[PDB]
């Protein structure tokens, strides 16, 4: 839909770039990237990349040898991890895009496809001739790891039997043969086992957008990666860490509500923990491990990881007990708000919390350790040979319960953090003159509707079958949720010309028992829907907002082949093309229910720096520096919070149509 | 390499049976299976059957439907027992081969893959007209039961793309051709699937012939299933029980001798359960379920169980407290010789042990409980859909240490009660005027070989594949084996007389490494073989092969070897008379370069005939002395030096590679034994 125009010049390098995410986990030796491939060398080619020491070091390393091509490559992992960060290291320092190229094509050729595509997928994003490219969405690359196993052996099956041997018997499992795609209905894993409550929430947690998000935030910054690249953004770095996590948890939490599910559970590294995820996945040599319920994290294998991570711990919350000390060679002082950034920095255990461009095995992460205690799995034979949990990997994270304990856990410590900052005050937040005198909001109301994905990569093909571009292409179809489209119509009274800016944010309305939200408490479960500048002419005006031009959301990836298609007509699409790391759209609402959930809309108005000159979006935000969440990035207090140009809505959620994802799954 | 000759109205009937097994996990459209089936009127076939009430019951259930095919089917669950069952008697009741046969056509097309085959394995097994037939080896039959997800995956993608990448390639992955069909390489488990020590003994628990030992012992007399067809036997079932598991751990906790491990851990059920396993499997829907290392066995969801196991267990400690008590419509005393068998049905909760010809769903089974609770998977989501454990299969069971705790824990329980069994006496156990002078055994070595199956039944073919009955697919994995050796016997005798020769093979040393005394050994021989000579006054030796031993057989001919062979009027004939007993290969441990240590026991005493059992399974000795004397009960060991008693030290070596993988790198050529 939302598309955009390109040269031919562009439309070459693009097909390049993508032909890379076609056929993953084989190799067509009749192809270009192959003859390329096979015999590319480097060394000969070493003054084609900026950083000398870089391109010594990925020789070295990879004379060493790398991960073998049939393990499960992931980036927790120390070898890996510096393998990968070596290879893109070489991707991101190649002089021009040729030789990126040629060096994709010896990747591909010569090493594991997880570790290759991983890196990348990096490189794509953060190659400055690049910029303006598109990458397939993370589902269309990975697969097999957004989907549960009945699926994935269901495709294997019809393969393996070169089709469907009884098309009506087959029609009973959700599979039917559709042109020359192969179509498998797939239902989310509680409709198989309701282990514990969590289930009730699957269809957001296995949402193959919200796990493909995650992938997207961490491929644009790796904890492991410099924010160099991002100039002034790095001083802003922990700002962006805790402002991603409290805005998901809290999207999140708005899911639990609807579910009557309540607040996030804490755990202790000391104690077992409640909450159980069983993973219907696997991995061509081992299931993805289970977590029990009340599974005892403190046990022999555990003791040494729990001794570092309740450090880990102890050490901020000593830092709190100062409010000014020297860590990691910085002076902290948390009375200041810029101090986010540290603070972020410090839990994520990233490069630029050391003043470095990427990290080092010495440099011992808390996510990572606390990743894999949660995750349950037994210890790693060796350091390619573990087995999987949904948190050794982005794609899955948000799959397991324990993924948002885990960053609540971080997050509530960092506001533990916030308290330490001046509220804001009425003469910071009041607009003199203006006054919003209504908000009135559409119809919100939700939906599910069935969306397909390509999930070729997933199938394994023959010599003869490759050379013969026989198609035996796979699609997975299952109900995701949407939305209606709605207007926020915002009449506010200026008392003379002048720029603004207009946020909205979603909010609960009340807690589980009925206890009405309280700012003074509730300011983080605030979620930031909208940031947009509007001229405010004198006496009465009236902003109409639209969800579609709602800044903070993206539409849906839109699949290889269409991208494809759109290159033969020098198009390419807009949202992908810079776009992708936001939210997808349809879930900015949780699932509201078929009477209205009440939940409520904080607008607020605020005068905006003129510019004396015309504006565009993303440097319009950098020249007023409000902090991400302005004003609700630090502890409100009620009585000195509210003011002529903020105003709340009380708002209902409603769903319409069928209200649970099987029932569109039912033969 | 041992065969039996056979008609060819025999090898037309036994192709018959045999054709069922092709391509299980699917249906030839194209098959004379699949036309019986079709011809097959169900709700007309009443007559079909020797028991309308049977016929009755299936078509009722059958009218309401059965478990679905795709499901995994598994005996320990109420409503399926009650299908799978229900589907036996119609096999079983089937008045003719004819009805059989288009009986199991029907089912084979129409019902569940996993219930067919179990009932159907059993009818085999169970039918007079049908016994005395070959069946294909568990592993086989349930390829996905005994092949590792590694091989199993690998297996899926060479079907994918018809063959090899680039046959260099997967060489290197372990993958071959060898004469038109595919030949995989298997290894054993990582600590990511046994992550303990019990790893170190992987290629036993793993092992396809020990696992299908287990599923034949099952097969041979199910749980569920009255004693009738055995008549006379019935008396000695619970006694079955016990020699069954207490020889099985035998076996194993040797395995753990000679891998340094030392005595199977005890438990409790309100407790955590220290040793772990993942099982190397998934269903269609699910992963096997996990059970980590020091896994809490007292929660929430296990609660009501764990309730019901304790009492179950303290009862018997209830039972050995009073002597005589009424229980189970019985009156029943411990110095009882009726007493062996009631204890072995208890705990067994056999239909023998109530009024029952079959099982009725409502009598709580300390073994089904004991499976779940330690299998450690989350509830069934509704009755025809459960999440597997390895404890959920008779062909699995073996695999996970929790199993041999458990029945460690039966035998244990029972061996309490044998403390009111009467020892037996010194004129009891000598035998007068007979003497053994010496034992002479031959080199015992134990060694590693590659042995291969076909796993066809585990990978799907095309519409057109299928018209073939193709199967290219077999799993090379080596296996435990040793060499064949002879024990001589210097015997004098002052008569004539007619003796049984038993001889045993257990342990001598502890973990300590001091001499274990007979009072604590005695449960953990296993007896290697027993037989009947005509013994002559003065000096002879008797000679016995390892061969000829009672208690083992050759393995298994794959399918295909089978029909080579009824090509030419023949069948193999250790799957022909005793297809229920341990493979030899698995005969002994795994010995050492240095020889291992056990003893063997040699025992012979008079023979005395009773008339033959007609019997359920190993032949054992014609006689009206229990199974495993004279090792049944405790012993008093002065009354254990006789003349006619010999315990002779012998060192088990091995030769070639000591750990299986060193097999399965290609490249490597192994020390292979000569
Ligand atoms: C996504 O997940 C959902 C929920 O788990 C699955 O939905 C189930 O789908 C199965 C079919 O695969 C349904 O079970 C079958 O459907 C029919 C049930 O009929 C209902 O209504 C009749 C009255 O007409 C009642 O008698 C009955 O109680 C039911 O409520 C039956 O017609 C089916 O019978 C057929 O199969 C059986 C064996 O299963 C045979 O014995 C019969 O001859 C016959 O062929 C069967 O019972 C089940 O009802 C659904 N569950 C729910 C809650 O609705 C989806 O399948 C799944 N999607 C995917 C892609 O996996
Ligand atoms: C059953 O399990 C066993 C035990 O794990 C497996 O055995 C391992 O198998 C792999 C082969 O799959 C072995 O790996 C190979 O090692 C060879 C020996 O290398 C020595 O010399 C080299 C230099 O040549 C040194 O680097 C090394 O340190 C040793 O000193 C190598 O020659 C092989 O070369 C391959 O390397 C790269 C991958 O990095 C490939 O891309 C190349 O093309 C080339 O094939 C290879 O790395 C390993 O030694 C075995 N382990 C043990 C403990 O013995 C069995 O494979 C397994 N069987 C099955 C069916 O699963
Ligand atoms: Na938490
Ligand atoms: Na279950
Ligand atoms: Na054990």
């Amino acid at each position: 839909i939302k598309t955009k125009n390109v040269d031919a010049v562009f439309v070459e390098k693009q097909k390049k770039i993508l032909s890379f995410f076609q056929d993953v986990s084989q190799l067509n030796t009749d192809d270009e990237y192959y003859k390329i491939g096979k015999d590319y060398d480097i060394e000969m080619n070493m003054d084609n990349y900026t950083n000398k020491k870089a391109v010594e070091e990925f020789l070295k390393m990879y004379r060493t040898g790398f991960m073998p091509k049939n393990l499960e490559f992931s980036v927790f992992y120390d070898k890996m991890r510096d393998e990968a960060i070596a290879l893109f290291h070489l991707f991101y320092y190649a002089k021009d895009f040729e030789t990126f190229y040629k060096t994709a094509c010896f990747a591909r050729v010569h090493l594991n496809q997880g570790q290759f595509l991983y890196a990348f997928y990096i490189a794509v994003i953060q190659r400055s001739d690049c910029h303006g490219f598109v990458v397939p969405a993370p589902y269309e690359v990975y697969p097999k790891m957004f989907m549960n196993m009945e699926v994935l052996q269901k495709i294997y099956v019809t393969k393996m039997q070169d089709g469907l041997i009884n098309p009506e018997a087959a029609a009973k499992y959700g599979i039917h043969k559709e042109n020359d795609y192969f179509v498998y209905k797939a239902n989310y894993s509680n409709a198989v086992l309701y282990n514990n409550e969590e289930q009730r929430l699957t269809y957001f947690t296995e949402d193959i957008g919200m796990n493909a998000y995650y992938y997207y935030f961490h491929s644009h910054l790796p904890f492991w990666w410099t924010s160099e690249k991002y100039g002034a953004l790095k001083e802003r770095r922990g700002e962006v860490y805790f402002y991603f996590y409290q805005q998901l948890l809290a999207r999140y939490y708005f899911e639990r509500l609807t579910n009557g599910l309540g607040k996030i559970p804490e755990f202790s590294w000391y104690s077992p923990i409640k909450t159980g995820y069983y993973p219907l996945m696997l991995t061509k040599f081992t299931p993805f491990a289970q977590r029990p319920d009340y599974y005892n994290l403190h046990t022999e294998e555990n003791y040494e990881r729990v001794r570092f991570l309740d450090t880990y711990e102890k050490t901020f919350v000593q830092f709190l007990q100062k409010d000014h000390f020297e860590a990691f060679g910085q002076k902290i002082d948390f009375h200041d708000p810029k101090a986010i950034n540290f603070v972020g920095n410090y839990w994520q255990d990233n490069a630029d919390l050391y003043g470095e461009e990427v990290t080092k095995d010495y440099q011992r992460s808390y996510e990572v350790f606390a990743r894999r205690v949660l995750g349950a799995a037994p210890m790693p034979f060796d350091k390619y040979t573990f087995m999987p949990s949904a948190m050794d990997f982005y794609q899955t994270s948000l799959r397991d319960p324990a993924f948002y304990q885990l960053y609540n856990r971080i997050v509530e410590y960092i506001v533990e953090f916030k308290q330490y900052l001046k509220p804001y005050t009425q003469d910071k937040l009041y607009f003199d003159g203006v006054k919003i005198t209504d908000v009135k909001v559409d119809k919100l109301t939700t939906f599910f509707e069935n969306f397909e994905f390509d999930a070729s990569n997933s199938v394994y093909f023959s010599k003869e079958e490759i050379k013969n571009n026989h198609v035996h292409d796979v699609k997975v179809r299952q109900p995701r949720l949407n939305h209606s489209p709605f207007n926020v119509n915002i009449e506010v009274d200026s008392n003379v010309a002048s720029d603004a800016v207009v946020k909205i944010f979603l909010a609960p309305k009340y807690d589980d028992n009925g206890i009405p939200l309280t700012l003074e408490d509730n300011w983080m479960k605030f979620f930031e829907l909208d940031w947009f500048t509007t001229k405010l002419t004198a006496g009465q005006n009236k902003i109409i907002r639209n969800s579609n031009e709602f800044v903070i959301f993206k539409e849906d990836s839109v699949p290889m082949t269409e991208i494809m298609k759109m290159l033969d007509e020098g198009k390419v699409p807009f949202d992908m093309s810079e776009e992708f790391c936001y939210m997808p759209k349809r879930l900015m609402l949780p699932r509201g229910t078929e009477g209205g959930f009440p939940f409520q809309l904080f607008v607020f108005v605020y005068p905006f720096d003129n510019k004396g000159k015309d504006l565009a979006p993303f440097e319009s935000f950098v020249l007023d520096n409000k902090p991400l969440g302005f004003p609700l990035d630090r502890p409100v207090v009620d009585a000195l919070f509210k003011v002529p140009n903020m105003y709340f809505k009380d708002i209902f959620i409603y769903h319409e149509g069928e209200r649970f994802p099987y029932k569109f799954n039912i033969p | 390499f041992k065969t039996t000759p056979v008609d060819a109205a025999f090898v037309e009937k036994q192709k018959k049976i045999l054709s069922l097994f092709y391509n299980v996990n699917e249906i030839s459209y194209e098959a004379e299976y699949y036309k019986v089936a079709q011809d097959f009127n169900i709700e007309a076939s009443k007559d079909c059957y020797t028991n309308m009430k049977a016929y009755e019951n299936f078509m009722m259930m059958y009218k309401v439907g059965f478990l679905p095919k795709n499901l995994e089917f598994s005996i320990f669950y109420e409503k399926m027992r009650e299908e799978a069952i229900a589907l036996f008697k119609l096999f079983y009741y089937a008045k003719d081969f004819e009805c059989f046969y288009k009986t199991a056509c029907y089912a084979r097309v129409y019902m569940n893959q996993g219930m067919f085959l179990y009932a159907y394995y059993i009818a085999i097994i169970q039918r007079s007209d049908t016994a005395s037939f070959v069946l294909p080896a568990p592993y086989e039959a349930y390829p996905q039961y005994f092949v590792n997800m590694e091989v199993k995956n690998k297996m899926d993608y060479v079907k994918m793309m018809d063959g090899c990448l680039d046959e260099k390639i997967c060489y290197n992955y372990g993958i071959i051709k060898e004469n038109e069909q595919f030949v995989m390489y298997a290894n054993y488990s990582n600590s990511l699937t046994y992550p303990n020590n019990e790893d170190r003994i992987a290629y036993l628990t793993e092992d396809v012939g020990l696992n299908a030992y287990y599923y034949y012992f099952h097969s041979h007399l199910p749980f569920w299933w009255n004693s009738g067809k055995y008549g006379a036997f019935k008396e000695r079932r619970g006694e079955i029980y016990f020699f069954f598991y207490q020889q099985l751990l035998a076996r194993y906790y040797m395995e753990r001798l000679t891998n340094g491990l030392g005595k199977i851990p005890e438990f409790s059920w309100y407790s955590p359960l220290r040793t772990g396993y993942l099982p190397p499997f998934n269903s269609f829907y699910y992963p096997f379920a996990q059970r980590s290392n020091d896994y809490e066995l007292h929660t929430e969801k296990n609660y009501e169980e764990i309730r019901f196991l304790d009492i179950y267990e303290k009862t018997f400690f209830q039972y050995l407290q009073q002597g005589h008590f009424k229980a189970f419509d019985k009156k029943i005393d411990l110095h009882s010789s009726k007493a062996v068998n009631f204890v072995g049905n208890y705990w067994q909760t056999n239909a023998d042990l109530f009024e029952e010809d079959f099982l009725q769903f409502y009598q709580r089974s300390y073994e089904v409980n004991a499976r779940r609770v330690l299998g450690a998977a989350p509830k069934p989501f509704n009755q025809y859909t459960f999440i597997p454990s390895a404890l959920d299969f008779y062909q699995t069971s073996a695999r996970d240490p929790a199993f041999y705790q458990l029945y460690k824990r039966i035998v244990q329980y029972i061996i309490e009660f044998k403390q009111y069994q009467v020892p037996y006496t010194q004129e009891a156990l000598h035998f007068v005027g007979l003497k053994i002078s010496d034992v002479k055994v031959d080199k015992m070595v134990t060694f590693f070989d590659h042995f291969d199956f076909d796993a066809f039944n585990t990978v799907y073919f095309s519409k057109e594949e299928l018209k073939s009955s193709p199967h290219g697919y077999k799993v090379r994995q080596p296996r435990l084996n040793h060499k064949p050796f002879t024990v001589t016997i210097d015997i004098k005798s002052d008569v004539a007389t007619n003796a049984v020769v038993k001889m045993f093979l257990g342990p001598k040393y502890d973990e300590n490494g001091f001499p274990f005394s007979l009072e604590d050994n005695w449960m953990n021989f296993y007896e290697l073989d027993w037989f009947v000579q005509k013994v002559n006054p003065g000096q002879s030796q008797i000679t016995r092969s390892s061969t000829d031993f009672a208690f083992f057989k050759e393995d298994s001919l794959p399918m295909a070897e089978i029909y080579k062979l009824l090509d030419q009027g023949k069948i193999p004939t250790d799957m022909f008379n005793s297809s229920d007993t341990m493979p030899s290969r698995l005969m002994l441990p795994k010995g050492t370069y240095d020889g291992f240590p056990f003893q063997l026991f040699v025992f012979v005493y008079p023979y005395e005939p009773t008339p033959k059992e007609s019997e359920p399974f190993k032949a054992v000795v014609p006689d009206n002395k229990p199974f495993g004397y004279p090792f049944d009960r405790p012993v008093l060991p002065q009354y254990f030096k006789q003349p006619n008693m010999f315990f002779k030290k012998v060192l088990v070596y091995h030769e070639g590679e000591l750990f299986p993988y060193l097999f399965n790198i290609p490249h490597y050529t192994p020390d292979k034994a000569q």
